């Protein structure tokens, strides 16, 4: 009963950006927080009742409003140099009582766009000797490159999703640890039998789904402007 | 008002038992655990009120210290899916909640039959390009990160065949270089000295 | 002895004519100490008594805050009532609340309270144990059970013993040469005349404090309630109180009747009879 | 709708002694709903710098409210409390008696 | 100090 949108935003820092958060919980009390690098939470404004706010731990550089039950926006302003994070808003009958979460926003702020960058997506096929060596087939599907790290990596065989044999990465690379605005890798690796990796007629295909630019943006690089896209690797089986 | 947890992270093999801590010096009226995993909303587990009081969810036991300024969270025979980070809050006199800091709890799984091995695998449309597969290998076996600034080496993650009932950790390193290959990939790394190279 | 701190919270709606007047008052024992009025132009929990004015900014900002935070809360409930009762939008009606602690003469916890009335009835009180509810009928049921369901009386439980407790000791040795005095009564009778046949002896205690006082006629029969009419209590304005009792008697035997006078200030039980 | 009427006590904060600086008090209590009017008179005529304590009420929740003025009292003046209340169909006058 | 929490009816 709970929605925050949307699930990934981008800006340029000083571009001042609102989150929404709605509930048709019936609850009286609200909440936003905001969490970083594998930490935990820090309050920043709560809301005990409707018309009312109040102050969390970190509310500097923040602002929120509370004129119907149901949501309760917040905005962030060029606040403390503070703002990239993964925000989190709660509703909870009354105030003090168990807190339900909604489901996050991943907002990033960059210091320019020419920072923006799609991933490059490859496949690896396996061994040989993996096979002989165990009768399984592993493919490995890397992306490569992306700016910002707003990402959603699936597999798909003979034309639809699949779930086991897979697992991905919970986490991105920073390609350079240094940089604030490095980019990033990702891999994922799917697991099927020798039997059917060695079929000619099966079809393996690793989809990225990116989040970048809007029209909004507009651009002027020579570059192809990094937008909101998919980019997908594919491979074949291979008969022995 | 304060709610201190213990341990920070916490690592242990399918099929053992489990106990985190939540602490304070004031009594709470009401306390709630949660469980989080990345890139997700905490999700919400129990509710406990009265001192004493023991709840169970699926694997989970909580419990209530009788003078209301404690609670554990016990599970039975931990499973992969445990895994993620627990958190207890507890009734705030200013109309919120105290939250701890949160327990990183990573289950690893029993390999039945390591066979440890690293594998070059090449790119599906070009000649150059590859990556290694360490796969198969036990679960104390650590991969380290990189020596060098321009290889890469992700962490190790758990993958499940459950058609085949069957487990297997693995990692995979690559890089721009040209001196680089499989043989020294994992240098950085403590390496099961029976790992299979092959030609 | 025994002392107490007590909030009284009124609120009011006033329809098809705007926003809810809300008032909060708080005392220790029979003495004033704070106020916020909605309908005052500083918007601010205001000092009312000297020993609280040496309080900081910051317990004055706390105090402003929450108790704004109060007002908006009875705004809601208002509404909220209105629908239960399927009352029209355009009745003016009334919300009351009532909280806080008595300690003993040790300064430890005696008792606690928080109760509603709507309209002037009784509408939802915590029990003397602390863990349960009364509710005067069926509307008050729902916020029972709403209240239960998300355990509203475990978290008033803790404030009443806990916090409440803490700030009526604080206060009490702030204020202790205020707080912590007792007047004895000043007594007096007055002798009239009912037409010619019959004389009223009123029995008059003034200046003390606290409020409680027990006044009783007697006669070297017993005791009378023959018209033996009792005022209420009266503040003089000063800060202390006043009382008189009055019973109507044969006008020709006014010595068989005897005032006892009962006060924490008093080392012995006052007697007055007329003095012809 | 539970209504009642104003209890109305007047009387001074002291003794009245003709001549000396004194308090004129009307004490109104028992009564419900809170909205409530009370004037102090002179001879018949408003007077015009009167004070009042914050609403507040009882254990059985009726209001209670205190109005004042400060005045010196002598031989011949004569003072009242004015009352009213949505229980009233005429405002009540209640008489200052300097002993009862 | 009066309650730091509120709630409704």
């Amino acid at each position: 009963g709970i929605t925050q949108s949307p699930k990934y935003l981008f800006r340029k820092e000083g571009q001042n950006v609102t989150l929404s958060c709605e509930q048709n919980l019936n609850h009286d009390a609200m909440y936003w927080y905001r969490q970083d690098p594998g930490q935990g939470l820090r309050l920043i404004y709560y809301s005990q009742i409707v018309n009312d706010f109040q102050k969390g731990d970190i509310a500097e550089g923040y602002s929120v409003s509370r004129e119907k039950k149901e949501s309760f926006p917040l905005t962030v302003t060029s606040a403390q140099k503070n703002p990239t994070a993964f925000y989190l808003c709660a509703s909870s009958s009354r105030s003090s009582y168990e807190q339900y979460f909604g489901p996050g926003t991943r907002l990033t702020v960059t210091e320019d766009l020419k920072n923006v960058f799609p991933p490059e997506v490859a496949v690896f096929e396996p061994s040989e000797a993996e096979i002989s060596h165990t009768q399984k087939a592993t493919l490995v599907c890397l992306a490569t490159g992306f700016y910002p790290d707003h990402v959603e990596l699936s597999w798909w065989v003979n034309g639809k999703e699949v779930h086991s044999g897979v697992s991905t990465d919970p986490q991105p690379l920073k390609e350079q640890p240094a940089l604030n605005d490095s980019r990033y890798s990702l891999s994922s690796r799917l697991r099927v039998s020798a039997t059917f990796w060695q079929n000619p007629r099966n079809h393996f295909r690793c989809q990225v789904q990116f989040y970048g630019l809007s029209e909004n943006d507009e651009w002027t690089q020579d570059r192809a402007k990094p937008v909101t896209q998919i980019v997908s690797a594919e491979a074949w089986g291979r008969a022995d | 008002q304060l709610l201190e947890q213990s341990p920070q992270f916490l690592s242990i093999q399918e099929g053992e038992n489990l106990t985190v801590y939540c602490n304070s010096s004031s009594v709470f009226s009401s306390l709630q655990w949660y469980r989080q995993e990345p890139g997700e909303g905490p999700v919400l587990l129990v509710t406990v009120v009265t001192g004493g009081e023991v709840k169970k969810l699926k694997r989970l036991t909580f419990q209530f210290g009788d003078a209301r300024k404690d609670s554990s969270l016990h599970i039975t025979a931990a499973q992969p899916g445990d895994t993620g980070l627990y958190l207890c809050a507890g009734a705030g006199s200013q109309g919120n909640l105290i939250f701890g800091k949160g327990t990183k709890l990573s289950v690893k799984p029993n390999i039945q039959n390591p066979d440890p091995a690293v594998y070059q695998l090449r790119d599906s449309k070009s000649s150059d390009k590859s990556v290694c597969l360490f796969t198969d290998f036990d679960s104390q076996t650590n991969v380290s990160q990189s020596k060098d600034s321009d290889v890469y080496i992700t962490d190790k993650t758990v993958l499940d065949m459950r058609s085949m009932d069957f487990k297997s950790n693995s990692a995979v390193a690559w890089s721009n270089k040209s001196d680089f290959a499989c043989a020294n990939a994992f240098n950085n790394s403590i390496i099961p000295e029976d790992t299979f190279f092959p030609s | 002895g025994s002392h107490s701190m007590r909030y009284f919270f009124t609120s009011v709606s006033r329809p098809g004519r705007g926003e809810p007047r809300f008032i909060a008052v708080g005392y220790v024992d029979d003495t004033q100490f704070v106020r916020f009025d909605s309908d005052a132009a500083s918007q601010r929990m205001e000092p009312r008594a000297p020993w609280i004015e040496q309080e900081g900014p910051e317990y004055w900002d706390g105090e402003t805050r929450k108790v704004k935070a109060h007002s908006q809360t009875h705004r809601v409930d208002l509404g909220t009532l209105r629908g239960y009762y399927n009352q029209s939008e355009a009745g003016s009606h009334t919300v009351q609340r009532m909280y806080g602690c008595d300690v003993g003469s040790d300064w430890r916890f005696l008792r606690g309270y928080h109760q509603y009335a709507y309209d002037g009835k009784d509408y939802i009180a915590l029990k003397e144990d602390l863990r349960s509810w009364t509710a005067a009928d069926m509307a008050a049921q729902t916020t029972k059970h709403k209240w239960e369901a998300a355990h509203v009386a475990e978290q008033l439980r803790a404030y009443l013993e806990g916090t409440c407790v803490e700030w009526l000791r604080r206060y009490l040795e702030n204020g202790k040469e205020t707080l912590q005095r007792t007047d004895a009564p000043k007594t007096h009778m007055t002798h009239h005349a009912v037409s010619d046949h019959e004389a009223t002896l009123r029995c008059w205690a003034l200046s003390f404090y606290p409020a409680e006082i027990t006044l009783t006629w007697q006669r070297d029969g017993e005791d009378q309630t023959q018209d033996t009419e009792l005022v209420e209590t009266r503040p003089a304005g000063d800060g202390t109180f006043q009382k008189w009792a009055a019973v109507v008697v044969p006008s020709g035997q006014e010595q068989r009747y005897t005032c006892h006078v009962q006060h924490e200030g008093l080392p012995k039980p006052l007697t007055l009879r007329w003095e012809p | 709708m539970i209504q009642r009427t104003p209890k109305i006590q007047v009387y001074s904060r002291h003794p009245a002694e003709n001549g000396k600086s004194n308090f004129l008090n009307c004490y109104v209590s028992g009564f419900h709903p809170s909205d409530i009017e009370v004037d102090l008179l002179k001879n018949g005529e408003r007077i015009e710098k009167v004070e009042h304590s914050d609403l507040s009420f009882s254990k059985d929740w009726s209001f209670y409210l205190l109005y004042y003025t400060e005045f010196t009292p002598t031989e011949k003046d004569e003072y009242a409390c004015r009352v009213n209340h949505v229980t009233l169909s005429q405002p009540k006058i209640v008489k200052w008696d300097r002993d009862m | 100090g009066i309650l730091g929490f509120v709630f409704t009816l």
